[PDB]
DNA sequence: ATTAGGTGTACTTATCTACACTTT
DNA sequence: AAAAGTGTAGATAAGTACACCTAAT
């Protein structure tokens, strides 16, 4: 009923769960009360944390994908349970907080290395070793740790450094590869990311910065990080602005994560004006690339006792490639969610609706989208070889990338002079 | 790098270094500020401005300036 | 007494506080910080003045602020 | 060769003098180092003191009277040691510093009270129990004080009051009513109280660096320096004229002024509260009639914070006494005489601090106009008077207002005056 | 009556929105 | 070819001073 908060090799707190109430409780250590930082803005030190919000933070942790049901059949629980999910993922979750059953530990710790052979067959037949309709995300992929030569799984106090990332859908991987480069060229703050060859099957490795490898010992030190879902207070269903579905019905339901809430929490940031920058620009980068996937879950902050940071992003994809799933922005630019609706009134409306000056974003469209066409070339360069599907499937992406530019650069000198 | 006590000159410093540490430019800076690009160059400088102005920066900056205690005389004096 | 994380009014209260700890009547204390009275009301009661005012009046009382 | 410094009962640092090389050496402890505060503004806690600044600094704590005649022929040494001075008064000096030689004290405390039928055969025949122009002359004595019996402190336990005796005419009733008039004007003050010996009349004073705990036997101090001691100035320099009122030497102005007074502001916790008391001080002797003010009478608490001024102390009219030289000891706009002051004066003069002259104005008028109904207040708080004691306070009370309505005449020309 | 307050012209001065320029 | 820092100029409009005007308890 108890599972104790680990910090690292520290103990930061207790985590009690009430079975007969079907209730959390949240108290902290003294000594971390007074000179820490809470698990999320939420579920503060003293203790005060409502039941509720503490349940939404760590089921903000758990998978929403099939690995959820292959978790529960392991431990063969139901999925009403919480506590039985997080204590069985306790020790490696998001973040740097590990949730430890009390005088329960492995450790052991040391290590598992794999071959390619293990995971070729894991690509392959999904169905012997793990009709869509029409949805968005998401991908499958594997938490491993990385040394830079040969890949692990660590057990314990030992952590994934790396998430490596499979390709079930054409060209995902390039995708994501240009788009994540692309930003790290543009001098955005973004995640290192790497492809990764498995047989004739590619993968993307991405760099985990809530994760740090300590070389020529074993250890790893982890930095806390929360999704904009957590850190609002918002259940993982409302990581979408509509927070149950596109239906027409529910079209003009939208209690989830906006781009206006989103803002509010610059406030919270150490430094509230960067924080709106990397925001404004994360808008700006997935409206230019066309990543309308782009989620409260996407969005995540470091936790310090000074207070929030922005992350680098993380999971930039261009979904607009792909014109078999039905593509509306997650988060709304003054209440329109289509992408090729989007306009110099829209925009106007949208920095009025944040309360920032229209200049600010006009600064920010105008000199991404100038840079882009010589940033494409150079990121195209750090690909290894390609075979003719995939230059054309890149040739196609280059070509709509600059149409995307050239596109919202025709109207965006308009956007100051329009009267809302 | 180093100011112990805050004056016009220092805090106009204060405040450029710490939109250089967020690797921000004097553009971006005002206009989330909500001041124009000119005040907030006579800012940084310590030239004189309106006190309202320079909070606008400060809270907007997340920079936070407190006074000295005490309870002066630390709770002493015979 | 109720510390404070600074701002415009309670900067103008704080003045206002180390001025009365001091036993000084606000035109006296306007004259030696080198201000008109009605400046000093101003700036105790948080009305916008300039930041050079201000300090004319902190450097004054030998009140002293710091980044934290 | 090594004497240590004692805060109270607490050893806050170490005084050591070298005999070789006449040279003094005044290096701190650690934690009060970056806790505390220096003996005076010269005497930084690094270590820092130059040896002139902290010789005269312990100099600046002796008495310049017959006393110190009888401290050096009591101990039989030379009038150029210091050293031997200081560690014999070192457990009761002016402020709250104690300087104790090595491993040496008796305590043990206790006291030894005071009977009447002594001090009345130590009043009447000076001579038995040890001519031009002024300073001082005047006796006191420093003592313990419970509010009945006045006994002498010994050991940690330190005298808490000054009673002071008169032998001129009436030394004790003026400056009884001008310490009063500025306690009674408002004004920041030590108290005084006038005690009866005999047929004789004493002035006792309230010691401010001094606190006496009721209940047990300790006394508190709180540590002070006089405006010399913090402008690193000589003994000498207690007058602006360090030398004389010659002539040949009238011009020679090396000592402290106005302008080096209110300088000290900048030290102090709050320098616009400082610089008030400062021109109040000024504004009140000019209205008492008081030339005598020097740097000597105006001290400052020392704390960690910085400098804060003392209440006033040793306050008297000497316009009084005309069988004495009466010059302003701080001039006003280079004018030393009291009735060559007018408005131009004090125009120049608040000019020359860089201070609008609206505000000496303001002050000016204030006191001057509630000096009249004040005086009159300061008279009942008088004891029994006889005649001719009646007919000192009433020329007393007449000069007194002739400087209220002189000022209060051309005060008004201050403003528009062009220099 | 002395204090906190409000004036009211008149002096000096900043913030705003651009365009223009001195520096990589 | 920028791209950040730094300018200028006219309409706005705001705070400061000053001798002294005056209510507020």
């Amino acid at each position: 009923l108890t599972l104790e908060m680990h910090l690292g090799d520290l103990m930061i707190g207790e985590l009690s769960f009430d079975a007969t109430a079907d209730t959390f409780a949240v108290h902290y250590t003294k000594d971390w009360q007074q000179s820490g930082f809470p698990l999320s803005p939420t579920i503060p030190l003293d203790g005060t944390g409502t039941s509720n919000q503490i349940s939404m933070f760590l089921v903000n942790l758990l998978p929403e994908n099939k690995g959820l049901d292959y978790l529960i059949e392991s431990l063969g629980v139901s999925k009403g349970n919480t506590f039985a999910l997080i204590r069985a993922i306790g020790l490696d979750t998001a973040g740097a907080i590990a949730f430890v059953p009390k005088g329960a530990l492995l450790p052991e710790t040391q290590l598992r290395p794999i071959k390619a052979e293990e995971v070729i067959q894991r690509i392959e037949d999904p169905t012997m070793w793990p009709p869509r309709l029409s949805v968005a995300g998401v991908q499958p992929k594997l938490n491993l740790f990385y040394n830079g030569k040969e890949f692990a799984f660590a057990e314990g106090t030992l952590s994934s450094t790396h998430i490596v990332k499979f390709e079930k859908y054409h060209h995902l991987v390039i995708n994501e590869f240009i788009t994540m480069r692309l930003a790290k060229v543009l001098g955005m703050n973004v995640a290192n990311v790497d492809i990764v060859h498995f047989g004739r099957y590619k993968a993307l490795c991405v760099e985990r910065f809530d994760r740090r490898n300590i070389p020529g010992e074993q250890r790893v030190l982890r930095r806390h990080i929360v999704d904009s879902c957590q850190a609002l207070g918002f259940s993982v269903s409302k990581k979408y602005e509509r927070n149950f579905g596109t239906g027409r019905d529910v079209k003009d339901i939208r209690e989830g994560v906006s781009f206006n809430r989103l803002f509010s929490l610059a406030a919270k940031c150490r430094n509230p004006v960067a924080a709106k920058q990397d925001m404004l620009q994360w808008a700006l980068f997935n409206l230019l690339t066309g990543n309308a996937d782009a989620h409260g879950k996407n969005y995540s902050f470091f936790m310090t006792p000074s207070g929030m940071e922005p992350t680098p992003w993380y999971d930039l994809v261009s979904v607009d490639m792909y014109e078999d799933f039905e593509q509306q922005l997650a988060m709304a630019i003054d209440d329109e969610f289509d992408p090729n609706s989007i306009y110099a009134y829209q925009l106007a409306a949208f920095m009025d609706g944040l309360g920032l000056p229209r200049n600010l974003l006009i600064s920010n469209l105008t000199r991404i989208a100038r840079r882009i066409p010589q940033a494409i070339a150079e990121v195209i360069l750090m690909l290894p070889p390609l075979d003719e599907d995939e230059a054309s499937f890149v040739a196609h992406y280059k070509t709509q990338l600059l149409a995307r530019c050239e596109r919202y650069l025709g109207f965006v000198d308009e956007v100051r002079d329009v009267e809302v | 790098i180093m100011a112990s006590p805050l004056n016009q000159q220092s805090l106009g410093l204060l405040i450029k270094e710490r939109r250089k540490s967020a690797a921000l430019t004097q553009d971006v800076a005002a206009m989330l500020c909500g001041v124009t690009k000119k005040t907030l160059i006579r800012v940084e400088k310590g030239e004189d401005v309106y006190i309202s102005t320079v909070f606008k920066i400060l809270d907007g900056l997340g920079i936070d300036i407190v006074s000295a205690q005490t309870s002066d005389t630390e709770t002493n004096g015979w």
